[PDB]
């Protein structure tokens, strides 16, 4: 990929970049998903063993107070700014707030809302005064890879994202084990309840939570299951990681064309009973213009 | 689900006539 952006990038040492990051040593992992239930469409499968160089991957996905900076430093307009609207849970719209007609197919409840974007997450009237510490979102894969850019940085890949989300741990099911609530405690930020019609808010949130919440995995990351899905650096397919190639299966870095690009983690809107992707194996995608109100991204950098 | 669910709703899937 190569971006065009109108700032200059701002020189910075190796200590001020891997500030709030982990250091991931290079080393093996099992890569992948082999759930019976999961969607063929998805291609979790195959489990296979990943070779990574060392790499550093942030402990937080990017909060607001984050990426306000970059924006104030840089004068950087998100894509959901140019485009004028982005995508909003139907939960979370005001009464009354202008929303356009645009039906996304299969998924009435997402609204485009005209003046939804970073900073005011619902629309009009909305704001980010309470939220510094929640994940940025409104956020496309171009505005990603522009703060990461400026901040001395890059996307993780997948295997990056999901090495480091597994925290260590062989082919579990969630970052901290195989139980979605161990000893009855919430670990991460999803729905409960009848979706999309009711969230309980059982687990303490029904719209983003601040980037710290709940427990950290055995790496040392938070909210790399449920909150916002997170922008990679991939293009997305179902099928390009099935070949078995040096390409596939050492520093993989996706199919070399696309149309979307991967995102990872699930979100707080994510279920059992619809999508089922807050798996550390899931795996969807977005195109990189798009923008939504359950969607951020982590950065990742050589050391 | 009665196609593959969806969890990113995309920019260019609104766009019908
Ligand atoms: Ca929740
Ligand atoms: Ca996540
Ligand atoms: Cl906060
Ligand atoms: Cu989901």
């Amino acid at each position: 990929h190569m971006p065009s952006f109108d700032f200059d990038i701002p020189r910075r040492s190796p200590q001020e970049i891997a500030k709030g990051m982990v250091a991931i040593p290079g080393g093996t992992f099992r890569m992948g998903g082999e759930d019976p239930d999961a969607f063929p469409e998805d291609g979790e499968g195959p489990v296979r063993t990943v070779r990574l160089s060392p790499f550093l991957i942030d402990r937080y996905a990017v909060s607001n107070r984050q990426f306000a900076a970059f924006v104030k430093a840089t004068g950087y307009v998100t894509d959901a700014e140019r485009y004028g609207w982005s995508f909003v849970f139907h939960a979370h719209v005001a009464p009354g707030t202008p929303v356009m007609d645009a039906v996304v197919p299969e998924a009435p409840w997402w609204v485009a809302v005209p003046g939804a974007y970073w900073k005011a997450p619902e629309g009009p009237g909305s704001s980010i005064t309470d939220r510094p510490n929640h994940p940025v979102v409104h956020v496309s894969w171009n505005d990603a890879v522009a703060y990461a850019t400026w901040a001395g940085k890059r996307l993780p890949t997948e295997a990056e994202w999901e090495m480091a989300a597994r925290g260590g741990l062989d082919q579990a099911r969630y970052p901290w084990g195989n139980e979605l609530t161990p000893r009855g405690r919430h670990r991460c930020n999803i729905w409960q309840g009848t979706f999309p019609v009711h969230d309980t808010g059982e687990d303490g949130y029904t719209g983003t939570a601040p980037v710290n919440a709940f427990a950290p995995n055995g790496y040392g990351l938070y909210n790399v299951a449920g909150n916002v899905w997170e922008w990679c650096a991939d293009w997305w397919s179902a099928d390009w990681h099935a070949t078995e190639s040096p390409a596939t299966r050492i520093d993989p870095r996706g199919p070399e064309t696309g149309t979307a690009r991967v995102t990872k983690g699930g979100s707080f809107l994510c279920h059992e009973s619809y999508c089922n992707r807050y798996r550390v194996a899931a795996r969807t995608c977005n195109t990189p213009d798009s923008s939504a109100a359950h969607t951020g991204f982590r950065c990742a950098a050589d050391p | 689900x009665a196609t593959t669910p969806l969890c990113g709703p995309s920019r260019a899937s609104i766009l019908s006539g």
